[PDB]
């Protein structure tokens, strides 16, 4: 699949908890 | 009786469901490869109460992150991050449940809430979540936009179309779309309260003016009948050609639709349109225009009226060259008068002085459809198309499938093409809100 074959993108995601906010580097197809 | 839940089957080792990608017509098929085992999603937290503060007017639902462990049709086995064991793993219906790309909640200013069971593991879950989610796969943000766009039927209620008369299959009868469930239409015949269910991609429904253009028998009200004879005038409720699925073009033939492929008298094999469990010798009785032709099942009793003739297009996946059954070890239904032990195609062609249609007239390319014996799926009862039932792939014959209805005898098994619009992935009924027939008690 991806990243091997088809298209994929890096995506930075925003996450909130009741203790604070932070960012995580993930990915998804397309 | 209640609709059958796949749940107990899912909770068994080595349960095999045909993936959504096997069903071209199924919703989500086009974007299903954007899913994968091991991906991370924001999913509803069921193991927490009023921990999150919800202002009046806001949705009272809390979310946490989970990993998709297994995917069986539309079903996905979810596992909350933070759990050491599989004690709280749970199944969801992917296109029904509240499943989101990671980051969805933050866009709406909502915090992720740890389930009560594991909430104590950390004071601040940042380091855990960063460690678990970094570099991981999640959902594309536009995923469900694509799904929702694949739920709507090409048809709407009130449309008039020409479809095969179930009481007289040699003719089409004017009917109106009165119900739509998961793109399966109910068509009520004009001037009656009877009708039938079929998928929008069914080959037995046709646009207004089809019978006249093709040369098929037509039953309809006088005003419609006379409107057709002129040409051609259109009407606001006419189901037009672009609404209908074809695997060919009218441009492939000439403008007059003159065809010289299949010829009257030619012998072949075909699935009995009155008994989808049967494949038997058939005869071309009349060649129509644009590839369509009337055929007769040779297993039927003698009938000169031609009322039991049935129309198949030449590119239909439900007609086969003579010898198809014997070559693939399928018990063929002997033509009327003959016995199972006394039937051969060579002898049959001898006695009738007929010629079998050549292989070249048939268009049967075999894709790697991905269907395997033992695979579970949901299948419409072609004998009673109001029903969709629990089913299993019993055999794979090239691109032809033998579908068994779980809990019943092998006598109800039906022959379906791999790309039939009458088969659906596990979980389809739940998604479109159709009732699923489970095995008999």
């Amino acid at each position: 699949a991806g990243m091997a074959s088809r298209r994929w993108e890096q995506k930075l995601v925003h996450i909130k908890t009741m203790e604070g906010e932070f960012s995580v580097t993930m990915w998804a197809s397309g | 009786t209640h609709s059958y839940d796949w749940l107990p089957r899912l909770s068994k080792e080595n349960f095999n469901a045909a993936p959504v990608t096997c069903f071209p017509h199924a919703p989500g098929c086009e974007v299903w490869d954007n899913l994968g085992v091991g991906m991370k999603v924001e999913v509803e937290n069921t193991d927490c109460d009023s921990i999150e503060v919800i202002q009046p007017g806001q949705t009272p639902t809390s979310f946490w992150v989970a990993t998709i462990l297994e995917i069986k049709g539309y079903k996905a086995l979810m596992s909350y991050e933070g759990f050491d064991t599989d004690s709280h793993d749970f199944w969801v219906n992917l296109c029904n449940a509240e499943v989101h790309s990671v980051g969805w909640c933050a866009t709406r200013g909502k915090p992720l809430i740890p389930p009560r069971t594991i909430e104590h593991k950390y004071k601040d879950w940042k380091d855990f979540l960063v460690g678990r989610l970094s570099g991981a796969r999640t959902l594309p943000s536009n995923f469900y936009n694509k799904i929702n766009d694949s739920l709507q039927s090409r048809f709407r209620l009130g449309l008039n179309l020409e479809c095969v008369d179930k009481d007289r299959i040699s003719q089409v009868r004017l009917a109106t779309v009165t119900k739509i469930v998961g793109k399966r239409l109910f068509l009520r015949y004009f001037d009656s309260d009877d009708g039938f269910w079929c998928h929008e991609d069914s080959p037995i429904i046709h646009p207004v003016g089809w019978a006249t253009t093709v040369g098929h028998n037509l039953a309809a009200p006088q005003d419609y009948l006379e409107r057709m004879l002129a040409g051609i005038e259109v009407h606001e409720d006419d189901a037009t050609i672009e609404l209908f699925k074809m695997n060919f073009t009218f441009d492939e033939y000439y403008s007059d639709g003159k065809t010289n492929s299949f010829v009257e008298g030619m012998k072949l094999e075909a699935v009995d349109p009155l008994n989808l469990s049967s494949i038997c010798p058939a005869t071309v009785m009349a060649v129509l225009k644009f590839g369509y032709m009337m055929i007769r099942i040779d297993s039927y009793q003698p009938d000169a009226s031609g009322s039991d003739w049935f129309c198949y297009h030449e590119k239909s996946p439900c007609i086969f060259p003579a010898g198809f059954c014997s070559v693939n070890n399928i018990s063929v239904t002997p033509p009327n008068g003959y016995d199972s032990r006394t039937f051969t195609w060579e002898g049959y062609l001898r006695d009738t002085g007929a010629v079998a249609a050549g292989q070249h007239l048939f268009h049967r390319i075999i894709p790697d459809h991905g269907f395997e014996v033992g695979m579970s799926l949901e299948c419409a009862d072609l004998m009673d198309p109001r029903l969709v039932c629990v089913a299993t792939v019993a055999r794979v014959v090239g691109r032809l499938l033998k579908v068994h209805f779980d809990g019943w005898t092998d006598e109800y098994d039906q022959w379906l093409d791999c790309e039939s619009a009458d088969i659906y992935p596990v979980g389809w009924c739940v998604l479109v809100n159709h009732k699923l027939e489970g095995p008999p008690r």
